[PDB]
């Protein structure tokens, strides 16, 4: 493709540092799925959803954005803000249509992203949505298979033994 | 893998 514009690069920046002001000036159809070339490819939304600028995503939204679009790894936002522990900006997501049960390039889900970032309340939340905790990467591994020692309540979420 | 844009 032609790349970006430093207009472009203007409103991936307000993305991610949730200045929604300056993404309501900046998003057109043309650049609201604009990529950071020099980055990772991220959208704006990717930006939005793993900084937890909530405003930014909810606009975002209503405007056009592809809650589908992968980054250069197949991350897709509701990834970034499973990673990143961010829970209203994953469930605005799931509302939209995210598909819970994507996978990168290397076969990660969002239930594994949060399992294995100790993000407890987004595994449950990601398992009121559907998500299946058999799913295994390209290691072999589940979710349950990246939880730390120490994330007994994780361990037991996936297990089925929660309250 | 590569970390994805975020923060928390
Ligand atoms: C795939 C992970 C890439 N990664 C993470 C790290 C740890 C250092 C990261 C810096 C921490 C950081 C980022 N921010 C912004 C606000 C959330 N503040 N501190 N290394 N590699
Ligand atoms: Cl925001």
């Amino acid at each position: 493709g032609s790349g970006n514009s430093e207009a472009d690069r203007q409103l991936l920046e307000a993305a991610k540092a949730g200045d929604v002001e300056t993404v309501k000036k900046l998003c057109t159809v043309q650049s609201v799925n604009c990529r950071d070339i020099e980055g990772r490819q991220s959208t704006p939304l990717h930006f939005a959803a793993g900084y937890n600028r909530v405003s930014v995503v909810e606009y975002l939204l209503q405007h056009g954005a592809d809650v589908h679009a992968k980054d250069k790894g197949g991350l897709v936002p509701l990834h970034n803000a499973c990673s990143y522990g961010h829970y209203e900006v994953a469930e605005l997501l799931v509302k939209h249509g995210a598909v819970v049960n994507v996978a990168d390039l290397w076969k990660f889900t969002p239930l594994h992203e949060a399992a294995a970032k100790g993000k407890y309340e987004i595994c449950k939340l990601l398992l009121q949505h559907g998500a299946d905790p058999t799913k295994k990467n390209r290691d072999g591994n589940t979710p349950l298979d990246l939880v730390k020692d120490g994330d007994t309540d994780i361990q037991d979420l996936l297990r089925g033994d929660a309250a | 893998r590569e970390a994805g844009d975020g923060a928390e």
